[PDB]
C-alpha cells in the first residue's frame, strides 16, 4: 500500500518525483502537457515502484487466490450418526506457507553469516564460497548483491534482462527454489503431526468416517493424496514465487503468495470461529 | 493574477530607537485613496498624485498598506514632484509606521489595476445604492497578497570600510592628511538608494584625487613630504559606524602612530557632484598658522581666482552631543581632537536630496563634478607643495596637460557606483562593489586594508532588517454580493431543472404526436 | 468568499444529477447500487483507455494542434459506448430504467474523477475564474450527452430494431462520439471565448439529444 499510495517525493536527478506509482501517477498527468508519454513513463519508470509492476501485483493476487481455492474433497460421514455429510478438503497448498518461510529463514541465516564471514575474513577460500558482497550504487539507493558464490546463485534475479545476461543463475535460482520448497513440504508434514496417520487419528477423535471404509483405510486412502499434494503445493508454490518475481510484483512474489495464503487462512479461521 | 516586485520601506534601529515599517505580510484588497474606508486595504498611490497629507490619512485610517507607483523614468518625473517627495521622505522615515510602505516600479499591468481600482472606489459614491450593487456584482476586486515572509533583525551585519595609504619622502614621521569619504547610500527605500550625489560624486572625487596623487608620487621630482590616507567609510549615514571603528583601530591601538600624532587635517567630500555653492562645514574655525586654515585660505584663493562662478564659503557649526546622528563626518574626528572638516555643496545636512532615493545619475552633472574635482585638487596639491609660499600664482592651474583630470573616467566611475544600489544593508562584504573599490584603490594607493565594523550583541548601535525586496501578486476577486446574486440564480436554473423533467412526459407526447402527424403526411 | 464560491459551483454540478435520479424513479428502484457498479465499470474502462492510448500512441512533437491525437482519442472514446453496453446488458429492467441507471452511473464517475479535485482546489482559489462556473454547466451537458448516448446504444442493441432505423442510430452514435472532438477543433480554428464555446456544446447535445429522442420515440411506437 505504502508504494502504490506513498505522497513522498524522491529527488530523481531530473525532478522530484513522486514514490507512490499511483500519486506519480496522476500528477505527471495534471503538470504533463504530453498526458501520453508521461503515462508512458509511469507504467515504465526505471527507478520508482510502476503502474506495470502495480498491474502485475494485482494479477498475481488474483492467480494466487485462485491456485488457494483448489482442493479434494473426501466425503466423510459421521458413523454415530445418520444423514451428515461433510468433505474433507485436502488443499493443493497443503503445508500452507510454512515451506516458503522455512526457506526463506534458511536463505537469510545464510545471507548473515555469508556477509559476516566476508566483512570479518576477507579473501579466505570458504568465505567467497559462500559469497562475495559488493555494494552497487547504480543510480539508485545503495544496495549489496552478492556477485560470487552460492549467495549470488540463491539470489533472485532483479529482471528477465539479467535472466537473459546469466542464464545459469537464474536455472539453478529456479531448480532450488522449487527443490527447497518440495523437500521442506515433505518434512513438515511429518514433523507438524499432520501426516495421513495423524489426520486418520483427528477424524477418528471426531468420531468422523469415511463412507464404506474403516479408520484404516482412511489412512491408506489420505496417503495416497497428502504426500502428492504437499510436494505438489510445494512445487507449485515455488513456480509461482518465480513468475511473481520475474513479473516484478510490488512487495515481492515471496511477500505476495504469503500475504495471500496469510490472509485466506485468517478468513478461515475468523468464520469457523463465527 | 499579475505578478510585480514591491520594494519595502526599510526596517532598521539605530542607538535603539525604531525607524521605518515593523510589518512586511501584506493581504489586503487594493483601494485608491479615494475610497472613504481604507481600513485592512491596500492603498494604491501614484507618485505624481502623491502626498505627505494623504498618506497620513492612509496611517490614521489603518490602511493594510500602502503601494507608492514610481514612474519608470526619474528624469522624466517633474522636478517639483520630486523636490517635494524629498523633503517629505526624511518626515516619513523618522516616523514609526505599523503599515506596510512598498515601492513599485510602474508597469502597464500595474497602471491598468490602479486606475480600474480607483474607478471602482469612484463609482461607489455616484449612484443610487441598486445601480451601486449592480456595479459592484460585476466589478472585477483585486487582492495584495506579498509572497514575503515576516521580516527579521540580521544579528551580524558587517560594515567594511577601505582605508589606503601613500607615503611621503621622508616616511611615516612626516605629516598625513587624511582624504574620507562615505560609499554607503541611504534613502526610503534601500533597493532604490543608488546615491548618486549622495555620496558617489565624493567617492569619485575621492578616487580621482588618489590616482592624481599616486602619480605624482611616483616619481622623486614631484614626490611630496606629505602622508596621504584614502579613507573609503561604510555606514556613513548610519552615524559613521565605519569611521568611528577605523578611529577607535588607529588612535586605540599604539601601534597605529600615524593618526596619534602626525594628522595634518581631515577633508571629508560629502555631495560635491551637484550645485556652483560650496560649503566647508567645520566644528571649530581654524587658528591662523594651523594647516587647517592654510588649506582653508587656499581653497579660497583658488575658488575666487581660478573658478569665479562657484561662491565659496565656510559654515560653522558647533558639535552637539546630545544629538544622536552627528550632522557631519568631520565631528566625529574633532570629537576624537583631530582637526576635520567638511566640504559640501549641501547648506545643511538635513537637505533631502542627502538621503533620498531620487538622488540619481542623471541628477549629477559632469561637468561640475569635474570642475569640483579640480578646484579641490589644486587646493590640496597648493597645501601640499606650499606653492603659494613659493610664490606660484593662484591662477595657475597645476593639472593641467599631463594631469588634466578625467571627466571620460569620472563618469565611468560615476555609472559604476550608481549602476546597483550601494545601502549599507545591501553591502556585503563580499559585494562587488567593495571588491572593485579594493582593487581600484589598490592600484594607485599603497598598503590597501578592509576594516570590518559589526554592532555589540549586547547593545548594538544599528540593526538591520530584511524583506527589503518582496513579490506582490495582484489577485482578481469578485465581492460577496456577487456570489449571492450567483447563488439565487443556480437556485432558479435548479428550479427549472426541476419543472422541465417534471413535465418531459408532456414534451414526449408532443413528439409522439408530432411523429404520428409527420407519418400521415 | 472562497468557501461560497466553490459550495455554489459544488451544487450547480451536484444538484442537477440528484434531481434527474429523484425524478427519472431510480430511487424507487434502489437503483443507487447499480449506479455505483456503472460508475466502477467506468472507472475500469477509463483506465483501460489510457492503457491503450500510452501502449499504442507515441505522443506527437509538432506544435501544432494535434489534430491526428484529438481523432484518436476520440476513436478511443468508444470504448465508453462497450462500457456502457455492458453495464446496460448487466442491468435488468425497462429500456428507460437501463439507459437512465447507465448514464447517471458513467456521468456521476466523470463528475467525481474529472471535475471534483479541480473544483475543490481551484474553486477554493484567492482568484475568482468563471472557469470553474462554465466545468459545473458542462458536467450537466455531460450527464445529457450521456444519457443521448446511452439511449443510442440501447436502440442499437436492440434485437427488434428495423434496418431503416438502423443506418440513422449509427451515424447518430458516430456523430456522438467524435463530438468532443470536432467541437475541440471548431474552437481552436475559430478561437472562440470560453463562453462560446460552452454554448455551442450545449446546443450541440442538445440537437443530439432531440434527434435521439425523436428517433427514440418513432422506434418504440413502431412497436407499440
Amino acid at each position: 500500500v505504502w508504494k502504490a499510495f506513498s505522497p513522498t517525493t524522491v529527488n530523481t536527478g531530473r525532478g522530484m518525483e513522486f514514490e507512490g506509482a499511483i500519486i506519480a501517477l496522476f500528477h505527471l498527468l495534471a503538470t504533463r502537457t504530453d498526458k501520453v508519454r508521461a503515462l508512458r513513463e509511469a507504467f515504465y519508470r526505471q527507478n520508482l515502484p510502476n503502474l506495470m509492476n502495480l498491474i502485475a501485483t494485482i494479477f498475481v493476487f488474483a492467480v494466487v487466490i485462485y491456485f488457494q481455492g483448489f482442493r479434494v474433497d473426501l466425503p466423510i460421514k459421521s458413523a454415530r450418526y445418520r444423514g451428515q455429510y461433510n468433505t474433507y478438503p485436502i488443499k493443493l497448498f497443503y503445508t500452507s506457507n510454512i515451506p516458503i518461510i522455512l526457506q526463506s529463514a534458511l536463505v537469510s541465516n545464510l545471507y548473515v553469516i555469508s556477509q559476516m564471514l566476508s566483512a570479518r575474513f576477507s579473501g579466505n577460500l570458504l568465505v567467497s564460497l559462500l559469497g562475495t558482497w559488493s555494494d552497487t550504487s547504480s543510480g539508485g539507493p545503495a544496495r549489496a548483491y552478492p556477485v560470487g558464490g552460492l549467495c549470488h546463485y540463491l539470489s533472485p534475479p532483479e529482471s528477465f534482462g539479467s535472466v537473459l545476461e546469466d542464464p545459469v543463475h537464474a536455472v539453478v535460482y529456479i531448480v532450488f527454489m522449487l527443490g527447497s520448497c518440495a523437500f521442506f513440504s515433505k518434512t513438515w508434514i511429518e514433523v507438524s503431526g499432520s501426516s495421513a496417520k495423524d489426520v486418520a487419528k483427528q477424524l477418528k477423535e471426531q468420531q468422523m468416517v469415511m463412507r464404506g471404509h474403516r479408520e484404516t483405510s482412511m489412512v491408506h486412502e489420505l496417503n495416497r493424496y497428502i504426500p502428492t499434494a504437499a510436494a505438489f503445493g510445494g512445487l507449485c508454490i515455488g513456480a509461482l514465487s518465480v513468475l511473481a518475481d520475474f513479473l516484478g510484483a510490488i512487495g515481492s512474489g515471496t511477500g505476495i503468495l504469503l500475504a495471500v495464503t496469510i490472509i485466506y487462512q485468517y478468513f478461515e479461521i475468523f468464520v469457523k470461529e463465527q | 493574477a499579475h505578478e510585480f516586485t514591491v520594494y519595502r520601506m526599510q526596517q532598521y534601529d539605530l542607538q535603539g530607537q525604531p525607524y521605518g515599517t515593523r510589518n512586511a505580510v501584506l493581504n489586503t484588497e487594493a483601494r485608491t485613496i479615494d475610497a472613504d474606508v481604507l481600513s485592512r486595504r491596500c492603498v494604491l498611490m501614484r507618485l505624481l498624485d502623491f502626498s505627505y497629507e494623504q498618506y497620513q490619512k492612509a496611517l490614521r485610517q489603518s490602511a493594510g498598506a500602502v503601494v507608492i507607483i514610481l514612474p519608470r523614468a526619474m528624469a522624466a518625473v517633474p522636478q517639483d514632484v520630486i523636490r517635494q517627495f524629498m523633503e517629505t521622505e526624511p518626515e516619513m522615515l523618522a516616523m514609526e509606521t505599523v503599515v506596510p510602505v512598498y515601492f513599485a516600479v510602474e508597469d502597464e499591468a500595474l497602471l491598468s489595476i490602479y486606475e480600474q481600482t480607483q474607478a471602482a472606489s469612484a463609482a461607489q459614491g455616484s449612484a443610487s445604492a441598486a445601480e451601486v450593487l449592480l456595479h459592484t456584482a460585476t466589478a472585477n476586486g483585486f487582492q495584495m497578497v506579498t509572497s514575503g515572509v515576516q521580516s527579521k533583525a540580521v544579528s551580524d551585519w558587517l560594515i567594511t570600510s577601505v582605508e589606503g595609504r601613500l607615503t611621503g619622502l621622508g616616511g611615516e614621521d612626516l605629516p598625513t592628511i587624511v582624504i574620507v569619504a562615505h560609499y554607503d547610500a541611504f534613502g526610503v527605500a534601500p533597493w532604490l538608494s543608488h546615491g548618486a550625489d549622495s555620496n558617489g560624486s565624493g567617492i569619485s572625487v575621492l578616487l580621482e584625487l588618489a590616482r592624481l596623487f599616486s602619480r605624482l608620487y611616483t616619481y622623486k621630482r614631484t614626490h611630496a613630504a606629505y602622508n596621504l590616507l584614502f579613507f573609503a567609510s561604510g555606514g556613513g549615514k548610519f552615524n559613521y559606524q565605519g569611521t568611528k571603528r577605523w578611529l577607535e583601530d588607529n588612535l586605540d591601538h599604539t601601534d597605529s602612530s600615524l593618526l596619534q600624532d602626525n594628522v595634518a587635517f581631515v577633508l571629508c567630500l560629502d555631495t560635491v557632484g551637484r550645485g556652483d555653492s560650496l560649503h566647508l562645514h567645520v566644528s571649530k574655525p581654524p587658528r591662523e598658522g594651523t594647516l587647517q586654515h592654510a588649506f582653508l585660505r587656499e581653497l579660497e584663493a583658488v575658488a575666487a581666482h581660478q573658478f569665479p562662478e562657484v561662491r565659496f564659503s565656510m559654515v560653522h557649526k558647533k558639535i552637539n552631543l546630545a544629538e544622536d546622528i552627528l550632522a557631519w563626518e568631520h565631528e566625529r574626528f574633532a570629537i576624537r581632537r583631530l582637526p576635520a572638516f567638511t566640504l559640501s555643496h549641501l547648506e545643511s545636512h538635513r537637505d533631502g536630496q542627502r538621503s533620498s532615493i531620487m538622488d540619481v545619475r542623471s541628477r549629477v552633472d559632469s561637468k561640475t563634478l569635474t570642475r569640483n574635482t579640480r578646484l579641490i585638487a589644486e587646493a590640496l596639491t597648493r597645501v601640499i607643495y606650499n606653492l603659494t609660499e613659493k610664490g606660484t600664482p593662484p591662477d595657475m592651474p597645476v593639472f593641467t596637460e599631463q594631469m588634466q583630470i578625467q571627466q571620460e573616467q569620472l563618469d565611468s566611475v560615476m555609472d559604476w557606483l550608481t549602476n546597483q544600489p550601494r545601502a549599507a544593508q545591501l553591502v556585503d562584504k563580499d559585494g562587488t562593489l567593495l571588491s572593485t573599490l579594493e582593487h581600484y584603490l589598490s592600484r594607485y594607493l599603497k598598503e590597501v586594508k578592509q576594516h570590518h565594523i559589526k554592532a555589540d550583541k549586547r547593545d548594538p548601535e544599528f540593526v538591520f532588517y530584511d524583506q527589503l525586496k518582496q513579490v506582490m501578486n495582484a489577485y482578481r476577486v469578485k465581492p460577496a454580493i456577487f456570489d449571492l446574486l450567483l447563488a439565487v440564480c443556480i437556485g432558479a436554473y435548479l428550479g427549472m431543472a426541476y419543472t422541465a423533467v417534471q413535465h418531459f412526459d408532456l414534451l414526449y407526447k408532443t413528439v409522439q404526436r408530432l411523429l404520428v402527424k409527420a407519418k400521415t403526411q | 468568499m472562497t468557501l461560497f464560491h466553490f459550495g455554489n459551483c459544488f451544487a450547480l454540478a451536484y444538484f442537477p444529477y440528484f434531481i434527474t435520479y429523484k425524478c427519472s424513479g431510480l430511487s424507487e428502484y434502489n437503483a443507487f447500487w447499480k449506479c455505483v457498479q456503472a460508475g466502477v465499470t467506468y472507472l475500469f474502462v477509463q483506465l483501460c483507455k489510457m492503457l491503450f492510448l500510452a501502449t499504442f500512441f507515441p505522443t506527437w512533437e509538432g506544435g501544432i494542434y494535434d489534430f491526428i491525437g484529438e481523432f484518436m482519442k476520440a476513436s478511443v472514446d468508444v470504448a465508453d459506448l462497450i462500457g456502457l453496453n455492458l453495464v446496460m446488458s448487466r442491468n435488468a429492467g425497462k429500456g428507460e430504467y437501463k439507459i437512465m441507471v447507465a448514464a447517471l452511473g458513467w456521468a456521476t464517475a466523470e463528475l467525481i474523477m474529472s471535475r471534483c479535485i479541480p473544483l475543490w482546489v481551484g474553486a477554493r482559489g484567492i482568484e475568482f475564474d468563471w472557469k470553474y462556473i462554465q466545468m459545473s454547466i458542462d458536467s450537466n451537458i455531460s450527464l445529457v450527452h450521456y444519457i443521448v448516448a446511452s439511449a443510442q446504444v440501447w436502440m442499437i442493441t436492440r434485437y427488434d430494431l428495423y434496418h431503416t432505423f438502423r443506418p440513422a442510430v449509427l451515424l447518430l452514435m458516430f456523430l456522438s462520439v467524435y463530438k468532443a472532438f470536432v467541437m475541440e477543433t471548431f474552437v481552436h480554428l475559430c478561437s472562440l471565448g470560453s463562453w462560446t464555446a460552452l454554448l455551442a456544446r450545449a446546443v450541440v447535445t442538445g440537437l443530439l439529444a432531440l434527434s435521439t429522442l425523436a428517433l427514440y420515440v418513432a422506434v418504440v411506437n413502431v412497436h407499440s
